[PDB]
């Protein structure tokens, strides 16, 4: 029957379709975890860019200076707001607050981070380290950054304190917890601008070098100083302190530790690559690839090069330099190359490798070498050979393949396998016509037209109009089709962000609607005795609400597995 | 007339309605049933959201009558909650203009939550 | 080619021909076609890297000629074009010119942690579920 605009505005998501996915997602996450004041501040910073305290006061109605300062403190402690202090020519000093995706992604990835921490260090054997690792990582994420002495001040058992200290050392060794500093609070672009201007001024005046030579020298000095500053967190400078009693390595007491997002995203990329390899080369070979990626994960290249966020890509030579540098670091890093002998010690007891191969139609080195050669000889560049018997993961060449495969399979799952066929057909030969599509891809012409019309709506296929008249009339022109990767990838990344934000919005609306029953059920005496202390109708409503919330979070996790590929 | 010319594929019967739905019909495969690992991940999400909800950094939304009764005694106080100025801040990470509201010289307590081992969500 | 019937493609003949070609290449590349994949996840074997598991164009042409399904002559360009149709579907992959090999995903498609590639195993959501994620949304 007919649906009224009242029903459309009520039961559908038409009002939320007009919101930017970045702003909507960040505001929903901050409003879900922190309060509405922090949500207003984050939303205003996203909408207007960097702002001062005075500007935030004058732009948001209902907040004064003290309230804005308090919520800025709350956001800064959880690392949701970056800041920069700058001095004007007149001498006035002003602090400008930004937003960083790092803290909001920490809020978004929190349970996934806890699960990755729990699984990664092989504490799967027993229970007490499961408790301690989970509680310390949850406290670190919830409080933003905490010192070890302040954490241990709340523990009275000496053995428990020793185990907590050892676990903190174990986390710090493998890169998951790093030292927080002002580097994590200053913007990358501002840091590079400061370094570039400093190295530009240090060039002597009336130099024989021209303007471009001065710019190139300043860029080189800024790049090496920036690389040193960026890599300074990862030098393990907070662990060198030994305890007053001998034979024990401890993290420094007064240092402030924080969760490292880059290492977690490296783990997520490793999981995505394992999932991709599980669809091309076997299951035992997938296990070998999994162990190889877990071994060479801490020293692996970062997910995003920070120099790419400095606005330096306007020069084509800088783009080629970045690509060549990435290809160099993914290969010549000492910890990235590996052999079969290196992987022989890390194989599990259950893994056998014995009868997995047929040559003609106990963790030995030859079997591992055969599996890695299968990985390296596959169509997808899972591994590459520098010298024979030495293998390394080609992160520069493997990740566009992963993005394309994930994108094509999402289109296959949503719009159909014929959509995959049409997209890959238009991709393989770059610019095609309808007749060339019909000849090359063997399917009906009307199906071709309908499928490409559906694909055009999602930036998958772009129409190139070639006019044959003085006026570009559609009747006389000829329409070819091309497939641009970047437009489609950006569009689907935005779509997945909007879906995640809409899911969180629905969850928050459901909780706000059932707030009375959830507050009654979560009370200390009520909890653990819900059957005894609650009516059957309230019990059934609690049943449905908790099931819906669990389904929301499961779909959020599945979306996050599908969305981080386009953030790589 | 503006009505005479029709495309070859279409006919007069199938055109002239213009019913574009406001409701989508193409679902992602992520809407399947939940598993055990996903259930543990979801209860980790819920636990983290709850432990940030009641933490020292919340900054929430922006019958305590003035009448005095003898029932005020024998009535307990609700909660001595931790405030924004009762946290051991690292002052090197904060701007100088925020020092006034953090209580730089006050009592310092670290609110450490305890992990809930069991998936206490009632199914 | 012979695909044109009364001026349009015959999709049933296309599907049958593509299926028989894909099954032949699947029999070539794996040790036993659709045999090791029964009771698959525990006991499944693959060829060594030095083994020439790829099936060339000439073998496919000879097999489809002896099969007598096409009922007409087949130019190597025609079998190459339909194998390109297959590689567009991600059923197989090309490693060398006039050489093809069946991908493992197509083998898994005919019949745990979430992945996008094994989407056929996922079940649709039940009706009257409000918190269901749509790909068409944000564009409708």
């Amino acid at each position: 029957k007919l649906v009224t605009p009242e029903d459309v505005m009520t039961i559908s998501s038409l009002e939320q379709r007009t919101l930017n996915p970045d702003l909507f997602l960040y505001k929903e996450l901050v409003k879900a975890h922190l309060g509405e004041r922090a949500a207003s501040v984050i939303g205003m910073l996203v909408a207007l860019g960097r702002l001062s305290v005075r500007e935030l006061v004058e732009k948001i109605d209902g907040m004064d200076v003290d309230s804005v300062k308090t919520t800025l403190v709350s956001l800064t402690q959880l690392r949701c707001v970056k800041y920069l202090q700058e001095t004007a020519i007149s001498g006035k000093k002003t602090t400008y607050y930004y937003y960083n995706e790092e803290g909001i992604h920490i809020l978004l990835y929190s349970g996934l981070i806890i699960d990755e921490i729990i699984t990664q260090m092989r504490v799967n054997d027993e229970e007490e380290h499961k408790q301690l690792v989970a509680e310390i990582v949850q406290n670190v994420i919830s409080l933003g950054s905490l010192t070890v002495e302040d954490y241990l001040s709340s523990v009275t058992s000496d053995s428990m304190k020793y185990t907590i200290s050892s676990l903190f050392v174990q986390l710090c060794e493998m890169g998951y917890l790093i030292q927080i500093s002002k580097l994590h609070y200053t913007p990358i672009e501002d840091l590079w601008q400061f370094l570039y201007e400093k190295h530009y001024k240090n060039i002597p005046r009336n130099s024989p070098l021209s303007d471009l030579k001065k710019r190139s020298q300043a860029k080189m000095n800024a790049k090496t100083d920036f690389a040193k500053i960026i890599n300074k967190p990862n030098e393990l400078s907070q662990i060198l302190t030994v305890d007053p009693k001998t034979s024990l390595r401890i993290v420094k007491p007064t240092v402030s530790l924080t969760i490292n997002l880059d290492r977690f995203m490296k783990g997520r990329r490793s999981k995505q690559l394992i999932n991709l390899a599980k669809t091309r080369v076997g299951s035992v070979t997938a296990q070998v690839y999994k162990i190889a990626l877990r071994l060479t994960e801490q020293k692996s290249p970062k997910i995003r090069d920070p120099l790419t966020q400095t606005g330096l890509l306007q020069d084509l030579e800088e783009a080629k330099s970045f690509q060549d540098e990435a290809e160099l670091v993914e290969e010549k890093t000492p910890g990235l190359t590996f052999n079969a002998i290196d992987l022989a010690r890390h194989l599990p007891a259950e893994l056998d490798l014995r009868g997995s191969l047929l040559s003609r139609k106990p963790h030995s080195a030859s079997l591992i070498n055969s599996h890695l050669k299968i990985l390296a000889s596959s169509n997808f560049p899972f591994l590459n050979e520098t010298k024979p018997g030495v293998y390394y993961v080609p992160y520069s060449k493997l990740m566009p393949v992963l993005k394309s495969s994930v994108y094509e399979y999402v289109i296959a799952s949503t719009l159909g396998p014929s959509a995959m066929r049409l997209s890959r057909c238009i991709r393989d030969n770059k610019l095609v016509s309808e007749k060339i599509i019909n000849s090359t891809a063997l399917m009906k012409e009307k199906d071709i037209r309908s499928t490409l019309a559906s694909l055009i709506r999602y930036n998958s296929v772009e129409i190139q109009e070639v006019p044959r008249t003085a006026d570009r009339s559609a009747s006389r022109a000829v329409f070819l089709f091309r497939c641009k990767e970047t437009h489609s990838y950006n569009f689907m990344r935005q779509n997945l962000e909007w879906n995640m934000a809409n899911l969180l919005f629905k969850k928050e609306k459901l909780k706000q609607e059932n707030s009375t029953l959830l507050k009654k059920a979560n009370r200390d005496d009520v909890k653990g005795r819900e059957n005894e202390l609650l009516l059957p109708s309230e019990l059934n409503q609690l049943k449905m609400v908790n099931e819906r919330e669990l389904n929301v979070f499961a779909r959020l996790s599945r979306l996050l597995s599908l969305w981080e590929v386009f953030q790589m | 007339n503006y009505m005479s010319n029709l495309p070859f594929g279409l006919g007069y019967g199938d055109v002239g309605k213009n019913h574009i739905t406001e409701f989508p019909s193409i679902p992602l495969p992520i809407n399947g049933p939940i598993t055990n690992k996903e259930r543990s991940l979801a209860v980790k999400y819920i636990n983290f959201g709850k432990t940030v909800k009641d933490g020292p950094f919340y900054t929430g939304s922006m019958t305590n009558d003035g009448i005095e009764r003898y029932s005020d005694k024998y009535l307990k106080k609700r909660k001595i909650g931790i405030s924004i100025d009762d946290h051991p801040y690292n002052l090197n990470l904060f701007p100088n203009e925020l020092y006034n509201v953090m209580g730089i010289n006050k009592k310092k307590l670290l609110a450490i939550s305890k992990f809930n081992n069991a998936d206490d969500v009632f199914t | 080619g012979p695909w044109f019937t009364d001026g349009e493609l015959d999709i049933e003949f296309i599907n049958s021909l593509l299926t028989i070609v894909w099954r032949f290449i699947s029999e070539n590349t794996f040790p036993n076609g659709f045999k090791n994949f029964e009771n698959g996840p525990k006991k499944n074997v693959f060829y060594a890297p030095n083994v020439k598991n790829y099936s060339t164009t000439q073998e496919i042409l000879e097999f489809i000629t002896a099969a007598q399904v096409a009922n007409v002559e087949l130019t190597p360009s025609n079998i190459r074009s339909l194998c390109e149709v297959l590689v567009y579907d991600d059923k197989l992959e090309k490693v060398t010119h006039d050489c093809y090999r069946v991908t493992l995903e197509s083998i898994l498609q005919m019949n745990e942690e979430f992945s996008i590639f094994n989407y056929f195993k996922m079940f649709p959501a039940s009706k009257h579920d409000k918190e269901v994620v749509y790909f068409d949304e944000w564009t409708i």
